[PDB]
């Protein structure tokens, strides 16, 4: 019966969600719980870099009004 | 278990399983035995289930099933296709026309067996060897492929 | 760099396979049609290029000229195609 | 509806002995289906019949673990079936 | 016309093909929004708007962004 | 961590590649009244790994008349480009997001046509050269409409970055609009992966050309490549035209639906293969240059006009 | 012109075919098919074998239409013996003859598609084909290569359950033709691959001796089953499916219709099969019954002589043609008074058809040739003999 | 009685409605979608394949299969070397030479069926007066070496003893027919 | 057979035909094996009188 084709599809599927969940949590871990900034245009890289200089060395650390 | 002998027995068991599970056969398609296998490829006795490829080019074929009479004009070819198949390769002779000359044994245009042209591993008997009968023969090839111990021989050589 | 890292792993994975694959085991076919296609292909491929900047050009303040230009390009090439059809070309 | 099919499925799985049995069948016979034992020959082969299924698959044999010495756990071949029970399996005679 | 008909039923791609070619060559000419594209894109502020000195002779320029003077995009709003 | 991510994208995809093969051999089976491979392993799950091992062990054959590089470069290039094109794909977050992402995918695909050309010249047998020339032509032709169909899309997306479409398709799939091209993207995706309706690249009844002289490890690498592509192109359909729902709070329902739509459209080309006879070589090019290219070029203009007079010019960035 | 041979191993070559093609580019300008790769010496071996022991050879000439082939030898030998089969036997030969044309057509239509690239039609029908062989096996003991149709009458009576089982197969078979009907008859891809390919004009078809669906496909109205009714084809009603134009599509459509028309003939045979004996009662021609040879001396003598020596058919020569599924299959049996034949020229619908490939495949691509061989339903056993 | 297949009875003049219906057929591949539906339908049908080792394709009593020589219930082999099984074999497979046994009975010193030569016609089954040579049910006798396929009297007699119970049942079922 | 109604309905529709009425797989409709013993009829020429071969 067709249901036997499912085992194979399942294994494919599980192996196609891993990548999307993986890439989207190894980003939120490396960037400090905040989505990796996407610097499409320089302004953004500038702002990002500015952030680095503002604190520690990493941009993800984010200083606030209390600074 | 711990012994260079045990590791070399288990790993061929692995190598033999891979060749056994995936035999991609290449049928020349001589005479009528090819039909009695087109029935094996068909739904009542699927061959793919067992890991058998319905259609495989010589260079990608593990098993050659010679179905049908090997005339003296197709002999020079069979050998070529057997010679051009990849090394790990096996031959299954199907039909009393191929394993022996069968009706047409005494003909002037029929080779009396493909064993004369290509070394043969399993001989499947029957004028139209039944399709289960070919499937039993292919399964017998799988039993022969399980028994082979190439790695063991290299170790104790 | 991040891309470089990914790509070299990509080549490595493929070279690894072929290497194991080779290590574990231990004259005049010519039809102008074919050449003609290749040519047409680039004439179209070049056009694809002149059409690729259209996403940035959409935001151009002119707009009228943009479309007037783009429509002329697509129309003149298509006519090229038209004549390709009319002529034995594209009729293999 | 769907529950019914799942139910009959459970019956099948739970039917062939414990998990041990299911694995014995799942891996060597490649079919978890339950039928009525129509007999056990002196070699050890066990024959079953499920008239509900199509003609092709209403009569099956679950070969033995060892025949004439040889281990037949995985290396099962058809000829293992005894000549007496061969015709019953091939539907030559409808009588066990 | 008759061929047109068969063309609609035989080789019914070109017909559609050309039809679109034209409909794209017309809608822009006649539409209540075509003008907006050159405006909506014109308005989008990408480069800093440099302020002009106040000679004090200009009543048109707004002295402050929020002033009631200057350009507005309420057309963009409620568009 | 980046490597971890590199591994998370490539390894799973490769495994998915393998099981697609199994799934292709069971869905085609049940459609043809046969169980398909279930005897090796449980329900055939170990079947893909089994022939992989058989293929690598069998002797790679270097024809007497064969280049030894344009022969080994060709499968390496095929696997490298296909696995590489999974690098910049939104799921929803891309591993290496590239501002000109779709141009990367179009360019990388284009490079695979060489592997076919190089393998055909390398074999030095007539069947290979004839097959390669027709093949390169098919692939290239189906690139010209393939590219124009994307340019129509982009102009309604605003950018070349595949990441933008997740924000473009937050209210409706791009199938509703632009369905006429989806179909034409789907058929072109079928040609570029040399799948069935368009499998003349390597027709079997016709020239049993691409892998004629390729066995064992080389066979496998392209092989792997084709199937990974089969997925990738289907996945690009599932981002560009069928936009999976995106919620910024939970990113995986995007990937969960991406999983579901990709599998169904991957299932569709499997279903197409069993259902249709293969087109003739010229019948294939007759479709693209006569039937599709005029449709695509005109609908391309409609997609430069729809934005302007509907005052909908898409926001860059 | 880049000479290239369609070598035997290739699947589209039916196992044995070496079509020397001259490729003027992809367009093929000339074909020189080199058959002979399966010539077994079938007709020089028959001269050394008695009439019964040569029957088997006729099941192997066209190997996809076994019984219709052995109905041509059986009719010939019967003519030369001025004996006629009993009434039940003639219906059984017509019943088995149409099961064979359904069997050949399922072979021809599905394998043609396998060559073009459609793979599923073959699997659906091949399951319906093993259902059919079973009927051969249940009546003769061999799935194919039965030897059931004997030179005089048929060999053994139908088992007591066969006609019910043939009804159940015929009852549901038409839906199965209907199903590939939907999957491969309107697909633009099939029509394009098949329509307007290998057109053969009516007079050219007669001149090239095509004599088959190839004759009927171009509109010539000739069926040896209605024109020269052999066996009982005079008491069964059917419509010859004449095609109009001759493209490989019209020929496909004709083959699908003949499968449907054969179901109409099979229906009549089950509905009207007479009670009676299956083999003529002359012990001189057909062997005596098992009980009789073991209780009556005249029967043992007749069994001993018939099996050891033979019928000894009277001296003469005959050309008997029957409509085999491929086309007109005829045996020119020349007979001396001896029990073993002198000559047996098997006319093969197929020797003529393959000759037509060069003319039919004119101005055609490499791919068209694969369709051209497919639409001739050529089995090289009949051509090579 | 004839029947035109693919002959258009008349020229239906295009009507917009007709044209649209057709154009839609070409543009939206309507018939192609029809074909996909058929295959999806079977995907849901039960597959017809049989587990080959566990289940076997049905063969009725007349199946010819593999040659065997039977023996009388007493234990005397049935063959009396009349040698017409040799005479009617089409392939020249059976070779028989005989001499009067010590008992004085007629028996075959050598009976060799060359199975590779045999084409399993089943005439030998037919010809034997004592019905000593029978077509046995077994079809699975594939052999690694060509010599094993050649069969002498001892293999066939042994084949006969192994399958006698089923051979007797099969002959029992079909003898009235013969 | 043995298919949940819904699958059957999908089957019948996708195919466009009542495939259930004419299933290909055979179930308890096929002639049972061991059909009764057959007493076949003896044809003409078995008369014990006026059966001279010279006349037939
Ligand atoms: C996935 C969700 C469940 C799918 C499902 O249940 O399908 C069967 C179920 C019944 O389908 P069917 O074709 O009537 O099944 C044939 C018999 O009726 C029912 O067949 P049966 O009479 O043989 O019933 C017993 C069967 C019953 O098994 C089932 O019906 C459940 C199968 C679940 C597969 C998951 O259990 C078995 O025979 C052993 C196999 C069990 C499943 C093996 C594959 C599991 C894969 C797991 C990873 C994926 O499908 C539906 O209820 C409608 C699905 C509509 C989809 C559109
Ligand atoms: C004529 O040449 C042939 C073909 O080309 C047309 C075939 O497609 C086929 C048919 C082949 C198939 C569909 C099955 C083959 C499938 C495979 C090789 C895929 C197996 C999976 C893998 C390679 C493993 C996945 C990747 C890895 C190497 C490691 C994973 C990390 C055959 C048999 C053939 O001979
Ligand atoms: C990862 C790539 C694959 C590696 C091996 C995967 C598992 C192989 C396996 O499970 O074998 C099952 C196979 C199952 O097939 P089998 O050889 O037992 O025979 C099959 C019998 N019937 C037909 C009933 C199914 O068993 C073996 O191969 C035993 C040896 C395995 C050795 C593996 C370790 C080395
Ligand atoms: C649940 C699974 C559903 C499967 C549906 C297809 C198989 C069943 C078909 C049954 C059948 O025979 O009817 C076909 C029917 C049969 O019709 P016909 O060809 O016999 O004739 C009817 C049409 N006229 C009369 C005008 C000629 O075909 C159609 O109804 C038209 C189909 C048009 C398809 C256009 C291309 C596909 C859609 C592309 C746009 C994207 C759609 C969504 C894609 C996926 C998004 C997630
Ligand atoms: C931008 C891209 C636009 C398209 C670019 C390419 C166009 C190429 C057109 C070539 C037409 C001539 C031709 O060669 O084709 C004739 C066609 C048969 O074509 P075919 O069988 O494929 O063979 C081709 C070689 N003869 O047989 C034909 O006669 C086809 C006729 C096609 C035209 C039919 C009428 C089309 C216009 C219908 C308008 C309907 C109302 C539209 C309203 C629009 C409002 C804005
Ligand atoms: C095998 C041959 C094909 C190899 C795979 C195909 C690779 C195709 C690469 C296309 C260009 C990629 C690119 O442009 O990305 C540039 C990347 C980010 O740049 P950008 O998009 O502008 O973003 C800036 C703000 N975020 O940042 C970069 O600057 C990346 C710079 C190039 C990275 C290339 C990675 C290695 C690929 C070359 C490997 C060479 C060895 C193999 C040679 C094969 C020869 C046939
Ligand atoms: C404003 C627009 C109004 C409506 C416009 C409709 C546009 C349709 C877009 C595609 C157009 C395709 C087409 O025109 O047909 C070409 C060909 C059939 O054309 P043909 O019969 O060869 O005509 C000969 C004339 N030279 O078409 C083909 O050959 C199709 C071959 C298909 C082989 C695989 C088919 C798979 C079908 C199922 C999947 C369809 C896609 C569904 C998924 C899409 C993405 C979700
Ligand atoms: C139906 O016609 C024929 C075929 O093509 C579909 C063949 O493939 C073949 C041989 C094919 C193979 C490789 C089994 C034969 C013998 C044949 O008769
Ligand atoms: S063996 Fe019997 S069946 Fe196979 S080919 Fe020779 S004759 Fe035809
Ligand atoms: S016929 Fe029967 S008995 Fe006479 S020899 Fe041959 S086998 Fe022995």
């Amino acid at each position: 019966m067709w249901f036997e084709i499912l085992p194979g599809l399942a294994i494919m599927g599980v192996c196609l969600v891993i990548p999307g969940v993986s890439t989207a949590y190894i980003h939120k871990f490396t960037n400090g719980g905040k989505e990796k900034r996407v610097a499409r245009v320089q302004y953004q890289w500038y702002l990002m870099e500015r952030d680095r200089r503002i604190s520690g060395v990493n941009r993800y650390y984010v200083s606030k009004g209390l600074e | 278990r711990s012994r260079a002998e045990y590791v070399v027995t288990k790993l061929d068991d692995l190598i033999n399983w891979a060749r056994r599970s995936s035999l991609w056969p290449m049928t020349f398609g001589l005479a009528c035995c090819a039909v009695e296998m087109m029935h094996m490829a068909a739904p009542r006795y699927d061959m793919d289930r067992f890991g058998v490829v319905f259609r495989a080019s010589p260079r990608q074929a593990d098993v050659m099933i010679v179905a049908g009479t090997l005339t003296n004009k197709m002999a020079p070819a069979l050998r070529k296709v057997y010679d051009q198949m990849p090394e790990p390769r096996y031959v299954v002779s199907m039909g009393s026309c191929a394993n022996g000359g069968g009706y047409y044994h005494y003909s002037y245009s029929v080779v009396r067996g493909c064993d004369r042209i290509v070394p043969v591993d399993i001989y499947v008997p029957g004028c139209p060897p039944t399709a289960e009968a070919l499937l039993y023969g292919i399964l017998q090839l799988q039993r022969k492929i399980k028994r082979e111990q190439k790695l063991k021989i290299w170790y104790r050589r | 760099m991040n891309l470089y890292t990914v790509i070299f792993i990509n080549i490595l994975l493929s070279l690894t396979l072929i290497l194991v694959a080779f290590w574990l085991p231990q004259r005049l076919p010519f039809s102008m049609k074919f050449f003609l296609v290749a040519i047409t292909f680039l004439l179209f491929d070049l056009e694809i290029a002149l059409l690729l900047p259209l996403p940035w050009a959409i935001q151009t303040i002119k707009t009228s000229t943009m479309m007037i230009m783009a429509f002329i390009l697509v129309t003149i090439l298509s006519l090229g195609l038209a004549y390709e059809w009319t002529q034995k070309g594209l009729e293999w | 509806e769907l529950v019914e099919v799942l139910k009959r499925g459970v019956q099948q799985v739970t039917g062939h002995g414990g998990l041990r049995g299911l694995l014995r069948v799942f891996f060597r016979a490649n079919d978890i289906r339950i039928g009525t034992l129509v007999g056990e020959d002196k070699y050890g082969n066990k024959y079953y019949e499920d008239n509900k299924q199509f003609f092709g698959r209403h009569r099956w044999v679950i070969y033995t673990t060892e025949m004439n010495g040889k281990n037949t756990f995985w290396d099962v071949d058809g000829s293992m079936v005894p000549p007496e029970w061969h015709r019953w399996l091939h539907c030559m005679t409808d009588d066990p | 016309s008759a061929f047109l008909k068969n063309a609609w039923a035989k080789e019914p791609v070109l017909v559609v093909s050309f039809s679109v070619w034209g409909l794209a060559i017309i809608m822009p000419m006649i539409s209540p929004y075509t003008k907006y594209a050159s405006m909506i894109n014109k308005a989008t502020p990408y480069n800093y708007p440099v302020p002009v000195r106040d000679d004090g002779n200009m009543p048109d320029v707004p002295s402050h962004p929020q002033d009631p003077l200057g350009p507005s995009l309420d057309w963009l709003k409620n568009l | 961590m980046f490597f971890i991510n590199i591994l998370t994208l490539l390894v799973p995809i490769l495994i998915a590649m393998a099981f697609l093969t199994l799934v292709e051999r069971k869905i085609l089976g049940y459609m043809q009244l046969r169980k398909g491979p279930n005897i090796v392993g449980p329900y055939g799950i170990l079947q893909p790994f089994a022939d992989a091992m058989k293929l690598f062990m069998k002797e790679p054959m270097r024809p007497l008349t064969t280049s030894m590089s344009l022969f080994i470069i060709a499968p390496t290039l095929s696997l490298t480009l296909a696995l590489s094109l999974w690098v910049p794909l939104p799921m929803p977050h891309p591993l290496i997001n590239l501002n000109l992402g779709i141009l990367f995918i179009l360019a990388t695909s284009s490079l695979s046509v060489y592997s076919i050309l190089w393998s055909g010249w390398a074999s030095n047998s007539k069947y290979s050269l004839f097959g390669a020339l027709r093949a390169v032509a098919q692939t290239i032709s189906y690139e010209v409409t393939m590219a124009i169909i994307l340019l129509s899309v982009l102009l309604m997306n605003g950018s070349y970055s595949l990441q933008t479409l997740i924000t473009t398709q937050e209210h409706m799939w791009l199938l509703l609009p632009a369905w006429p091209m989806a179909m034409m993207w789907f058929i072109s995706t079928l040609a570029e992966t040399n799948r069935a309706p368009f499998d003349l690249t390597e027709g079997e009844s016709e020239l049993v050309g691409f892998n004629v002289e390729y066995a064992a490890g080389p066979f496998a690498l392209f092989f792997m490549a084709e199937y990974t592509n089969i997925i990738l192109m289907n996945a690009l359909t599932t981002i560009i035209f069928l936009g999976p729902l995106y919620y910024i709070n939970l990113p995986e329902l995007y990937s969960t639906n991406f999983m579901m739509e990709a599998l169904l459209l991957s299932s569709t080309f499997l279903w197409i293969r069993a259902s249709y006879p293969r087109f003739r070589y010229d019948q294939l090019m007759h479709l693209l240059w006569k039937n599709f290219l005029p449709l695509t070029l005109a609908l391309c203009m409609w997609h430069i006009s729809l934005p302007i007079f509907t005052a909908g010019v898409p926001p860059y960035m | 012109n880049m000479t290239l041979n369609f070598g035997p191993q290739h699947p589209a070559a039916h196992g044995v075919l070496r079509l020397v093609l001259e490729l003027s580019g992809e367009m093929v300008r000339k074909c020189d098919p080199h058959i002979g790769l399966l010539h077994r010496g079938t007709e020089k071996l028959i001269e050394y074998k008695t009439y019964l022991q040569a029957l088997p050879y006729f099941d192997r000439l066209d190997y996809v239409s076994m019984m219709c082939n052995e109905q041509a030898y059986s009719i010939a030998v019967e003519k030369l013996l001025n004996i006629q089969p009993p009434p039940r036997a003639q219906w059984i030969r017509v019943l088995f003859g149409e099961i064979t044309r359904i069997l050949n057509h399922i072979m021809a239509v599905t394998t043609h598609a396998l060559d073009i690239g459609a793979m599923t039609p073959f699997f659906w029908m091949f399951e319906e084909r093993e259902k059919m062989f079973e009927f051969y096996e249940r009546v003769s003991g061999a799935r194919m290569h039965a030897a059931y149709i004997r030179p005089g009458g048929v060999h053994q009576d139908l088992p007591l359950g066969l006609l019910d089982d043939i009804y159940e197969f015929s009852k549901n078979f038409s839906l199965r033709i209907d199903e590939v009907e939907e999957m491969l008859t309107n697909n633009r891809i099939w029509r394009n691959r098949t329509v307007d390919i290998g057109v053969v004009t009516a007079e050219d078809a007669l001149n090239y001796g095509f004599s088959g669906v190839m004759l009927r496909g171009s509109g010539i109205q000739w069926d040896l089953r209605k024109t020269q009714p052999y066996d009982v084809y005079d008491q069964v009603e059917f419509d010859v499916p004449i095609g109009s134009r001759g493209d490989c599509y019209d020929r496909y459509l004709c083959r699908v219709e003949e499968m449907r028309q054969s179901l109409r003939i099979i229906e009549q045979c089950l509905n009207k099969m007479p009670p009676g004996e299956i083999k003529v009662d002359d012990a001189k021609v057909s062997p005596p019954k098992r009980a009789e040879m073991k209780t009556s001396m005249e029967s043992l003598i007749h069994h001993f002589k018939l099996y050891t020596e033979g019928y000894q058919v009277p001296p003469g020569a005959t050309y008997t043609a029957i409509e085999a599924p491929k086309g007109e299959f005829g045996v020119y049996l020349v007979s001396d008074g001896s029990s073993r034949p002198y000559r047996c020229k098997i006319k093969a619908p197929g020797f003529a058809h393959l000759a037509g490939l060069d003319k039919m495949s004119k101005g055609h691509m490499l791919a068209d040739v694969v369709a051209i061989i497919g639409t001739q339903d050529i089995v090289f056993g009949e051509i090579d003999r | 009685t004839y029947k035109y297949v693919n002959k258009k009875e008349q020229e239906s003049e295009v009507d917009m409605k007709s044209a649209t219906d057709n154009a839609a057929r070409i543009l939206m591949w309507t018939e192609l979608i029809r074909g996909l539906g058929m295959t999806l339908s079977y995907l849901f049908r039960e597959p017809a394949t049989i587990n080959y080792p566990f289940e076997k394709g049905p063969l009725s009593p007349r199946f010819r299969g593999e040659h065997a020589l039977r023996r009388y219930p007493s234990g005397e082999e049935r063959c009396i070397a009349c040698k017409l099984c040799e005479a009617i074999c089409p392939a020249q497979a059976i070779t028989i030479e005989a001499e009067p046994r010590a008992d004085g009975s007629r028996r075959t010193t050598r009976y060799d069926i060359d199975m590779t030569k045999c084409i399993y016609c089943g005439f030998c089954q037919e010809a034997c007066p004592v019905d000593a040579i029978v077509e046995g049910p077994n079809f699975e006798f594939s052999t690694e070496t060509h010599e094993e396929l050649l069969y002498n009297k001892e293999k066939l007699l042994n084949n006969g003893d192994k399958w006698e119970a089923e051979i007797a049942a099969n002959i029992q079922a079909d003898y009235l027919y013969r | 057979a043995s298919a949940t109604r819904v699958i059957q309905k999908l089957r019948n529709w996708a195919s466009g035909q009542d495939l259930q009425a004419k299933l290909q797989l055979r179930y308890q409709e096929i002639a049972k094996r061991t059909q009764p013993p057959p007493k076949l009829p003896v044809g003409p020429s078995h008369k014990l009188s006026n059966n001279y071969y010279c006349t037939r």
